[PDB]
């Protein structure tokens, strides 16, 4: 899920620690990162679709 | 017909004896007819025995003990209305503008309770300033007191004049100029600067109002003159739903002139000689200035501090109403920069990151950040040398006198004055223009090319002209 | 007694009627309309791009 | 529609008593009317004037009562009928008060109806005697770790937070409510506090502020704001902390566990001031009147942990005193000091120089502090106080102490200064609290460059509670650390410091 | 809902103006004198119950 994409982040970091292992495939998982933590708090935020109109 | 024979004048603390089962009421107002047209005293004391304690809002040159007085039957009730825009009024409601009646429609007492709790608005809110300075490091908060430290002349008085222009476009609302201890000739120019720069057009409309409460006015009559102008401002803001702009002149001289009527009123002068009433007074005169549910009211005051002892009570009293400070310098000013606001002492109580936006917050914070230590910077770099200046710090450097410069923004009051073209930069601009001097995007364009100019649109023209 | 006077007479001789939901309107903030399905996303689009990028590279760059 | 409810409200007064006696007003200005007449007064009554207006009598000389206005001049007016309220200034008090603004008279400012209030208690009741006391043990939890380790405090304390005006001095407060938001949305009602804000000589519209605030983290539910504005008058300023402290009271004497912070008292001082220079009583010192000292202490001595006989009581104390400048002797600060048991003074030099919040620590002091806090918290709390007043000590003589062991202190208590500052309006836990303390005491955050610091302690916190929680939990319960807890928590820290 | 609220001040403060023109019939009427008997009597009644 969400592990995959920091432990493949990570992992590419060590790889290139190595010999190369990423030039922009770790730019690809970093923005991966970016909007799939984003979509988590948006998800999380998400404002009940009904509209309460038993209260208000 | 409440009526009375005069049976004091101690001082211009005059005692009336009034006819039985005809009694006042604490605050109202009294006219006595005299030859000098009505002498007007507020009933403040209740002596018994069909007898009263009142102070005056004219000199008292002589009554005879005896002279019939009429009570009006309530606290002096001023006209109020649009009409009412652009003229001089003294204290007691009549023009000293000399444009005849100028009664708009209803006149309303000169006290009146600050709103209700329910009335308060519950969320803080920004007042625009065309100064970009001001939109920055301290930006001004509708409903609040902004209290004006800085010169005169082409410090404070230029400054206000910059602010009603700038409300006048920037919300369109109306202002209230009240001058307390102000010194008649300085009022005059003042008057006629006000015509010049047109926010007084007697042929035209106007912003401004102007309450002048002269230096020659009885201390009674001082300590009333500002709560005259509140009222003013009160019947824009409450009934006819506008923001306003009240400017005080020394709010200093409001605790001087309080203080006298204390002491003559016989009260024990608390510490410091300030009025036993110190607090109750200041807290009556700046809880009506508030943003209601209609409007607000926001208010400029300036305070000219008692040998700079803020440890002073009547300073204490008066920070411990307001709500930002613009700390307006000379030196400052000397350093080319027009506003002269000195922007390390620029603070506000609404700089806060919430209020004015967690980006703004972060943008303001950093170019604080960047002036500070850029003045402490040049302390020892001017003594070492710019050698000493590294790449880290020639980036500050860099940044810091350009943005020194890009303070430097001629405004629309002194298009005239210093001769460059009016500038109002409104606060969205505001952030851009820092945003990108703080990203370095405009760090290639010269000093002296954000020297005298608006925002970020405005130094892609100077950059041109730079080159040109 | 008088405060019965007043009640009564104030109750039912003096009656307000509201104002009409247009009026409302002005005063309050009426209904945003739907949002709408946008526009879907199609990213590396083209095998443009499937061929270049497969083939533009073949080391490992820093 | 409500108007037919208002209406029907308005047909249900009309009355046909019989007033027992009246009073002609005689000389009236200065706060205080001069009555002639109401013999059978008993002192301190309240009257209620025909402007509506009510006042308390304070002297009763012979022919005459002076009245006192607990509201404004204008309303009253010269041979107007003063009416006798019959009964000693008592103030409504009861459960229903929770999640109400009211003013000092009880008047529903909030205007969430007329308030509903089980009885009314006289404004001025002596306080319990000493039979009736029992020392501190619980806690009050502030969540600033500084305030619960520096200076810990209890439940039904007197204690004192003195420091400069609006350096958000509110704030160091409301954090302290909204940390026990979490112990008081407990259903233990030992752990629930039923806070008080008193709101004394202060703007409407900050009131109005803090009432949203209060509002938006929700916490009003459980906790009572009183106001008395800067615009409400003098008296009713004056009488405004001693009528908050008889709801506290209600509270304490129900045996529930509360809090009320008078902010400010130096305001109640200014007020007493005034009240006092317009009943023509002599200036005292700093002219400040004589019986301040009395004011203050009658007022401040009405908050106790009650015995466990007596009910187990408790309400505690937080009075918010505004230093002019600093410089606590002055005679208003000295006179509080002296009723208070510990002070909390902040320090404008470290405010400025983002230390927020600015806890001076060579100034604030807690002298019945130990016994309110945690055995967790005095386990990981390894005299911290004396090593920052070895960091105090080490900076005094910095700017020579050039010692390898004074630079290793130096580092330790800059890097612990660090730990200390927290985001005003985001209160730590207390469990939370205990391993930040651990690392630090024990010397793992000279591990973690000074600069990285924040970023450690957050990181840290989520390092824990992911790696086991267990731990955090079990200190949550035991609120003492076993030699395996402790253990645990050195092996984790260490691990964490490490990575 | 703000609207709402606001209406049913707007509402009670007209009903206050209400008041106002309910002041001014009383006071014209002799029903400023017939209620005062009415008053009088009451007040003899009460005064009787002492």
């Amino acid at each position: 899920a969400k592990s995959a994409a920091n432990k493949l982040d990570w992992a590419k970091v060590i790889s290139s620690l190595r010999i190369t292992g990423s030039t922009a495939t770790q730019l690809s998982s970093f923005k991966k990162r970016n909007d799939e933590a984003r979509r988590q708090l948006l998800e999380l935020q998400s404002q009940p679709t009904e509209v309460d109109f038993s209260h208000y | 017909p409440i009526t009375g024979k005069v049976t004091a004048v101690i001082g211009a603390i005059v005692d009336v004896h009034f006819e039985q089962s005809e009694l006042p009421a604490i605050l109202n107002a009294l006219e006595i007819k005299t030859p000098q047209g009505k002498l007007v005293l507020e009933v403040a004391q209740h002596l018994g025995e069909n007898t009263v304690r009142t102070i005056a809002m004219d000199g008292t040159e002589g009554l005879v003990r005896g002279e019939k007085v009429l009570d009006t039957g309530g606290p002096i009730s001023v006209p109020v209305g649009r009409e009412t825009l652009g003229r001089i009024i003294n204290v007691i409601g009549e023009p000293i503008d000399e444009r005849g009646p100028i009664k708009s429609k209803l006149r309303k007492p000169i006290h009146a309770d600050p709103p209700s709790f329910a009335e308060q608005s519950t969320s803080a809110e920004i007042l625009e300033t065309g100064i970009k300075v001001v939109d920055l490091l301290a930006p001004y908060a509708r409903g609040g007191k902004i209290g004006l430290f800085g010169g005169a002349g082409v410090g404070k008085t230029v400054f206000i004049q910059e602010l009603i222009n700038n409300i006048a476009k920037a919300h369109g609302g109306f202002s209230v100029f009240t001058g307390v201890g102000e010194r008649t000739r300085e009022g005059n120019d003042l008057y006629r600067e006000m015509k010049e720069t047109g926010v007084i057009n007697l042929e035209g409309e106007s912003k401004v109002a102007l309450v002048f409460g002269q230096m020659n006015e009885p201390p009674g009559a001082r300590a009333r003159v500002a709560l005259t102008g509140l009222t003013i401002a009160e019947y824009f803001r409450d009934e006819e739903g506008q923001d306003v702009l009240l400017f005080i002149d020394n709010i200093f001289r409001f605790t001087q002139a309080g203080s006298e009527v204390s002491a003559l009123l016989g009260r024990i002068p608390s510490a410091v000689g300030y009025q036993p009433t110190l607090a109750t007074d200041m807290g009556l005169l700046q809880e009506r200035i508030t943003t209601t549910k209609k409007g607000s009211v926001t208010s400029v005051q300036a305070v000219y501090v008692p040998a700079d002892d803020l440890t002073d009570p009547a300073p204490a009293t008066t920070f411990a109403h307001l709500d930002a400070t613009t700390v307006l310098s000379r030196g400052i000013s000397e350093l080319g920069i027009y506003p002269a606001v000195d922007p390390l002492d620029s603070k506000s109580r609404l700089l806060d990151a919430a209020v004015v936006g967690q980006e703004h917050y972060d943008v303001a914070s950093k170019v604080q950040e960047t002036l500070q230590t850029y003045k402490s910077l040049q302390d020892i770099i001017a003594i070492l040398g710019m050698d000493e200046l590294s790449e880290q710090d020639k980036l500050t450097v860099e940044r810091a006198r350009k943005i020194q410069r890009f303070l430097s923004q001629p405004f629309a009051v002194a298009e005239v004055f210093t001769g460059i073209p009016g500038k109002l930069v409104r606060l969205k601009d505001t952030v851009a223009s820092f945003k990108a001097v703080l990203e370095g995007k405009y760090d290639n364009i010269p000093e002296h090319a954000f020297y005298m100019v608006g925002g970020i649109e405005d130094v892609v023209a100077k950059a041109e002209k730079l080159a040109a | 007694n008088v405060i019965q006077d007043l009640y009564l007479r104030e109750l039912k001789d003096t009656k307000l009627a509201p104002s009409t939901l247009q009026d409302a309107e002005g005063n309050v903030k009426p209904w945003n309309p739907p949002q709408k399905p946008n526009l879907p996303e199609l990213e590396l689009q083209g095998p443009e791009a499937l061929k270049a990028y497969t083939e533009q590279n073949v080391e490992t760059a820093h | 529609e409500v108007s037919s409810i208002l209406e029907e409200r308005i047909k249900g007064v009309s009355d046909e008593a019989n007033l027992n006696e009246t009073g002609r007003v005689l000389a009236v200005g200065d706060g205080i009317a001069r009555v002639f007449g109401l013999n059978n007064i008993q002192a301190e009554e309240l009257v209620e004037f025909s402007s509506g207006v009510k006042g308390m009598a304070l002297n009763l000389e012979p022919g005459q009562v002076g009245i006192v206005l607990f509201g404004s001049d204008r309303l009253v007016k010269e041979g107007e009928l003063v009416k006798r309220t019959g009964n000693i200034v008592d103030v409504p008090v009861g459960p229903g008060l929770l999640g109400r603004v009211v003013d000092a008279l009880g008047n529903p400012i909030d205007g969430k109806g007329p308030i509903d209030a089980a009885g009314r208690s006289r404004a001025q009741v002596k306080a319990p005697g000493i039979l009736p006391r029992r020392s501190v043990h619980e806690p009050v939890q502030t969540g600033l770790k500084a305030v619960d380790a520096l200076v810990p405090i209890g439940r039904g304390q007197r204690e004192l937070i003195i420091g400069d005006r609006q350096t958000g001095k509110t704030a160091v407060a409301l954090d302290t409510i909204l940390n026990q938001k979490r112990w008081n949305n407990g259903s233990d009602e030992s752990k629930k506090l039923y806070c008080v804000y008193v709101a004394v000589g202060q703007k409407r519209s900050t009131v109005a502020q803090l009432v949203q605030t209060l509002e938006q983290h929700d916490a009003m539910k459980y906790s009572i704001i009183v106001a008395a504005t800067a615009s409400e008058a003098a008296p009713l300023q004056y009488l405004a902390p001693f009528t908050a402290a008889s709801i506290g009271e209600w509270f304490r004497d129900n045996g529930k566990h509360a809090l009320i912070v008078y902010d400010d008292l130096s305001k109640q001082a200014v007020a007493y001031r005034q009240l006092s220079l317009l009943l023509r009583r002599p200036p005292g010192r700093e002219a400040y009147p004589g019986d301040v000292f009395y004011l203050h202490s009658r007022l401040l001595e009405r908050a106790a942990k009650l015995s466990e006989k007596e009910g187990s009581g408790s309400l505690t104390a937080l009075p918010v005193i505004e230093t002019q400048g600093g410089d606590v002797s002055a005679y208003i600060p000295t006179n509080v000091i002296s009723i208070t048991d510990g002070q909390i003074f902040l320090e404008a030099e470290l405010f400025y120089k983002g230390i927020r919040p600015a806890i001076n620590v060579g100034l604030s002091v807690s002298r019945v502090g130990s016994a309110a806090q945690v055995k967790a918290l005095k386990q990981v709390a390894g005299s911290l106080k004396l090593f920052l007043a070895q960091y105090r000590e080490v900076a005094a003589f910095a700017q020579s102490d050039l010692d390898a062991s004074t630079k290793q202190t130096l580092v330790r208590g800059e890097r612990l200064t660090q730990l200390l500052k927290q985001n005003q309006y985001s209160p730590l836990a207390t469990e939370e609290q205990v391993p930040l303390i651990y690392a630090g005491v024990n010397g793992h955050l000279d591990g973690i460059e000074l600069s990285r610091i924040g970023e450690f302690e957050s990181s840290f916190l989520s390092y824990l509670k992911s790696n086991h929680n267990e731990l955090l939990t079990e200190i949550r319960e035991k609120g003492e650390l076993s030699k395996e807890l402790l253990a645990s928590l050195k092996s984790a820290t260490e691990s964490f410091v490490a990575t | 809902v703000r609207y709402e609220a606001s209406l049913r001040q707007l509402e009670q403060r007209q009903l206050a103006k209400s008041v106002i023109s309910r002041v001014q019939s009383e006071l014209g009427n002799p029903k400023f004198q017939e209620k005062v008997l009415q008053q009088s009597i009451s007040e003899i009644e009460q005064l009787l119950s002492k």
